[PDB]
DNA sequence: TCGATGTATATATCTGACACGTGCCTGGAGACTAGGGAGTAATCCCCTTGGCGGTTAAAACGCGGGGGACAGCGCGTACGTGCGTTTAA
DNA sequence: TTAAACGCACGTACGCGCTGTCCCCCGCGTTTTAACCGCCAAGGGGATTACTCCCTAGTCTCCAGGCACGTGTCAGATATATACATCGA
């Protein structure tokens, strides 16, 4: 048989997704999520396709940055695995 | 309850874009709370601005106003 | 105040000398800057202490300051 | 005492700012109670 | 030059606007615009493309410390990281 | 509050309810801060 | 140039325009002057940029 | 120049003690001095710019209040 | 260490986003009456800069010794790579 | 109806707690520098007022610059054959 060593594929995925620029969350599931969330504020609300597209772009751009910040305070402990306390610390330091 | 629509592969892909090599099994349940709270805080403002105009259709510029008030100016939608 | 007044006043006039010559300062402007600096440094050390505790250490070290500033985006 | 006297004018400027933004966003020539209420709902 | 003056008068920025203001503001905006496009065009040539796209704007802005300092909070749609 | 609203050039016209509401909000928040 | 790049440039120009007009108005209010001159714009440019 | 040496060790120790630091490494002092220098430089540059626009010769508290407000921190009492 | 996997290149073919031309219209430009905000000039007088005498608060330099940080080893069980099942977009 | 998520067991790498050891925070002491208080000099510059003018707001005329609409074509695209780079037992 043939087999790649653990961790070699992870680098290939990192190199792949940082070169491309398409959206990464599924369009329909995200749209359904926005539709369900909006129902808590007002009935019979309507959303243009570009409003949901704007929300999607905002969420993907925010989460990528949050993971980038969390990785530094995860590595600071001389680890490679990121864990909940790293996110909690990054969010506490950002004051949000 | 559509929050389960945020599947594990999508979160892994986002973390991959951020350069994370190894991901703990607890990150998945941690991310959902962050995303839900962010979306609620953005939508409340967008709907408030849309209501100010007495319109019934939310428009992209209302969302731009919501993000701008929080310091998250978005370029690309005019 | 906790920083000596006279040295800080001389520090202020030294910094100001790089921008414009023969400048003059009111008695309250220097103390205002002193209050600002003391609050800023207290806040930075408070933030650095969490980064130090994160490694289960007791001694705070420069990398904790650099990390806090890098995450803060300064 | 000066702290409170600054705090009051600061919040005044913040609320009046949001009321002005609400007016400009609709090209309205008059600020009304609806603008103040929306500014309060947007800030608080 | 006229549009700047009209927007100033209609925006309530001030009750009166002098004659020299619009020429100065137009010169500033033109300078910044030429600076942005020159770099975007260089990045496009460096990518063997012939049409500029948002990705080139992101790459040009994030590689300059001054533009990046001015636009640190701005998010570019379809720009990515 | 009404005078500042007119002098600040926020709009060319100011309704009578706007300054009353703004003053009431400022007083409420001021008391809320002073109490805490 | 693609249509989207021009679309992004339009928001870029509207942003910087509003920043400069903002600072120029604040400076004029601070000095208690009724009009905007090249001096106010120059000061706003030097402070924001 | 050497005037920067006026920020003595005991003052930094007192500040760190108020910040809850239990043990302090001997290398923290030079980093604190550099951070303080850059903060002062930026605030003073803004203050001098406002003073020069008004054609004044004395620097007053208002130029400092406006500089601090621009950097994103509000000081009450001046 | 080379050969099994993966991503890059050179080619023919393709279709719909863009560069260009048109009619026409609403805003910009040229001329005037008008007037008040703003440039210049002068005085009053304060408060900032420069200096002196002196008395102890705080900073300075030793040195003693033990709390802590650090490199190292062992082990146990979490998450990574790949195959098959199956779900709804 | 095909490619997306969901599930499975295997297994090598990581996270975690133990020790041994030497160095450099902390504390007490004696000394010495200059922070600070109070009093003396004196002139550069801030705060208010009046003269009077020349730059900008409001009303009207007329025209050519720039908004909607239509055209048609070539720059970017999947798809192919395959090239050669990279990783492992």
């Amino acid at each position: 048989p043939h087999r790649y060593r653990p961790g070699t594929v992870a680098l290939r995925e990192i190199r792949r997704y940082q070169k491309s620029t398409e959206l990464l969350i599924r369009k329909l599931p995200f749209q359904r999520l926005v539709r369900e969330i909006a129902q808590d504020f007002k009935t019979d609300l309507r959303f243009q396709s570009s409003a949901v597209m704007a929300l999607q772009e905002a969420c993907e751009a925010y989460l990528v940055g949050l993971f980038e910040d969390t990785n530094l305070c995860a590595i600071h402990a001389k680890r490679v695995t990121i864990m909940p306390k790293d996110i909690q610390l990054a969010r506490r330091i950002r004051g949000e | 309850d559509n929050i389960q629509g945020i599947t594990k592969p999508a979160i892994r892909r986002l973390a991959r874009r951020g350069g994370v090599k190894r991901i703990s099994g607890l990150i998945y349940e941690e991310t959902r709370g962050v995303l839900k709270v962010f979306l609620e805080n953005v939508i409340r403002d967008a709907v408030t601005y849309t209501e100010h105009a007495k319109r019934k259709t939310v428009t992209a510029m209302d969302v731009v106003y919501a993000l701008k008030r929080q310091g998250r100016t978005l370029y690309g939608f005019g | 105040l906790l920083i000596r007044k006279l040295p800080f006043q001389r520090l202020v006039r030294e910094i100001a000398q790089d921008f414009k010559t023969d400048l003059r300062f009111q008695s309250s402007a220097v103390m205002a800057l002193q209050e600002a600096c003391e609050a800023y440094l207290v806040g930075l050390f408070e933030d650095t202490n969490l980064c130090a505790i994160h490694a289960k250490r007791v001694t705070i070290m420069p990398k904790d300051i650099q990390l806090a500033r890098r995450i803060r985006g300064e | 005492m000066g702290i409170m006297n600054s705090f009051v004018n600061d919040i005044f400027e913040r609320i009046a700012g949001e009321a002005s933004r609400l007016a400009h966003y609709n090209k309205r020539s008059t600020i009304t109670s609806r603008e103040i209420q929306t500014a309060v709902r947007l800030l608080l | 030059v006229g549009r700047v003056h009209r927007l100033l008068r209609k925006g309530h920025y001030a009750e009166r606007v002098g004659a020299g203001a619009p020429v100065y503001l137009a010169a500033v905006l033109e300078y910044l615009t030429a600076e942005i496009l020159e770099l975007a065009g260089n990045a496009a040539r460096d990518n063997k493309k012939t049409r500029i796209i948002p990705r080139h704007l992101q790459l040009a802005i994030r590689n300059d410390e001054e533009l990046n300092k001015l636009l640190g909070g701005v998010t570019i749609a379809q720009g990515g990281v | 509050v009404h005078r500042l609203l007119r002098k600040g050039h926020y709009a060319e016209r100011v309704g009578a309810g706007a300054p009353v509401y703004l003053a009431a909000v400022l007083e409420y928040l001021t008391a809320e801060i002073l109490e805490l």
